[PDB]
């Protein structure tokens, strides 16, 4: 997260990191069992940390359970980027506490102007790097689609939504893919992708998450 | 060649541990890859990436 | 393109101060060129590598 | 110099240092007024550095002059290195003392098996960097012609030598170039590429000055 602030520690509990020796994408818990992350994300055995602040040391009060399944969404297109979304299932599920809890899923898409909070472990700088030990947020508007397509000419899709500010300086970035776009205590996005990080007129790209509730939920029910 | 091109991290947003052939310093060296795009000097293990670039 | 190939010394053994586009940092950075062969992303100023490639 | 050793101040008084702001180059003091170098450190402005050891500190007992006229081999061809020597004429001569002196140019050349001397401030590493601040010296063998096009397939032409170990461990390398190459008080060669440095059967190329000691004859007493 580029120009945001840190968090403080477990204010944002649905909030996970996905592990593969170290933090490589973020994810957010839908329930007790499920976590929402981003396709491009995928990776054989995952361990899922739920209850995190400093990824960089375990200070107990964590809960670290391996993915026994990860699904990517069907039609994820990795030359396009769309349809970038993944489900994991957690071996055995995840106690909820004050630490760990779950975030719901949107009925209704968010309109052009909400302000949503998004999250991450990812780098901090948009020149050169530095990632925090320390969860980090940023609050951001989402994009109307018209200033989302003439800042992304033919890339943009029905399944994807701009976030953050056409003047830079604020940004989710490498690391935070696969993190939660919670817009009025709604899971509105998942950060996906954007050209470098916090660029003037290249704002983030995240995955329209209303669009999938349906294939969310069927899935779950299915596995 | 695939060996002779910079490290790409592509336009997406995880931070991956990959490998790539350095040719100043002549091995393979890791770095950060964002998950999709970027080209074809991108390696799993430096394993691989020696056994094609090295 | 030019500004993707990584900064070549070449075969010979001068120590030139030339340019090349570090993709990663987005920028023109300095390196010593031996002289003689090597690869396009070399520059004599980095005002004329950010004109060509940044 | 990679695998050599520190020559002691003022040992090699013919070997100069080529500066454009920095040392890019090294050279050889053939007289007075003339100094021997490589085709390919050719530049404008060059201000030529006698009496020097370190050459990052002044220690007032150098000469520093600038170069009037830079003349490079009519035929040197910067694809294929051949006929790769260059003569640098100073504005004005060097006064000639115990920390700078001339080298003997050749009248025969030197066999194979010749144990040389060669000195430069380029790098020490044959991987990685690492330039010295003192001068450093090399002592290597001339390699026999089929040595040479065998490591060097199609590369070497009658106007190159190779000189120093198959084995790797000690060569020349970048910093070097231009640098003299002396056989038993005589200058046999100038420093001018090669595969790396000090890498197993991959020596240093050499340009052959025997062969042109007319020119050099020529270009001197028509300049
Ligand atoms: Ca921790
Ligand atoms: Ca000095």
């Amino acid at each position: 997260i580029v120009g945001g602030y840190t968090c403080g520690a477990n204010t944002v509990p649905y909030q996970v990191s996905l592990n593969s020796g170290y933090h490589f994408c973020g994810g957010s818990l839908i329930n007790s069992q499920w976590v929402v992350s981003a396709a491009h994300c995928y990776k054989s055995g995952i361990q899922v940390r739920l209850g995190e602040d400093n990824i960089n040391v375990v200070e107990g009060n964590e809960q670290f359970i391996s993915a026994s399944k990860s699904i990517v969404h069907p039609s994820y297109n990795s030359n396009t980027l769309n349809n970038d979304i993944m489900l994991i299932k957690l071996k055995s599920a995840a106690s909820l506490n004050s630490r760990v809890a779950s975030i719901s899923l949107p009925t209704s898409c968010a309109s052009a102007g909400t302000q949503c909070l998004i999250s991450g472990w990812g780098n901090t700088k948009s020149s050169g790097t530095s990632y925090p030990d320390v969860l980090k947020c940023l609050k951001a508007p989402i994009l109307s689609t018209s200033s989302c397509k003439s800042a992304y000419p033919g890339q943009i899709t029905s399944n994807m939504f701009c976030a953050g500010y056409l003047e830079g300086g604020k940004d989710s970035c490498q690391g935070d893919s696969g993190g939660p776009v919670v817009c009025s205590g709604k899971l509105q996005g998942i950060v996906s992708w954007g050209s470098g990080c916090a660029q003037k007129n290249k704002p983030g790209v995240y995955t329209k998450v209303c669009n999938y509730v349906s294939w969310i939920k069927q899935t779950i029910a299915s596995n | 060649e695939v060996c002779s091109e910079q490290a790409e991290t592509g336009p997406c947003r995880a931070m991956i541990s990959r490998w790539y052939f350095d040719v100043t310093e002549g091995k393979c060296a890791p770095f950060f890859y964002g998950g999709c795009g970027g080209n074809r000097n991108n390696f799993d293990t430096e394993e691989y990436c020696m056994a094609v670039c090295g």
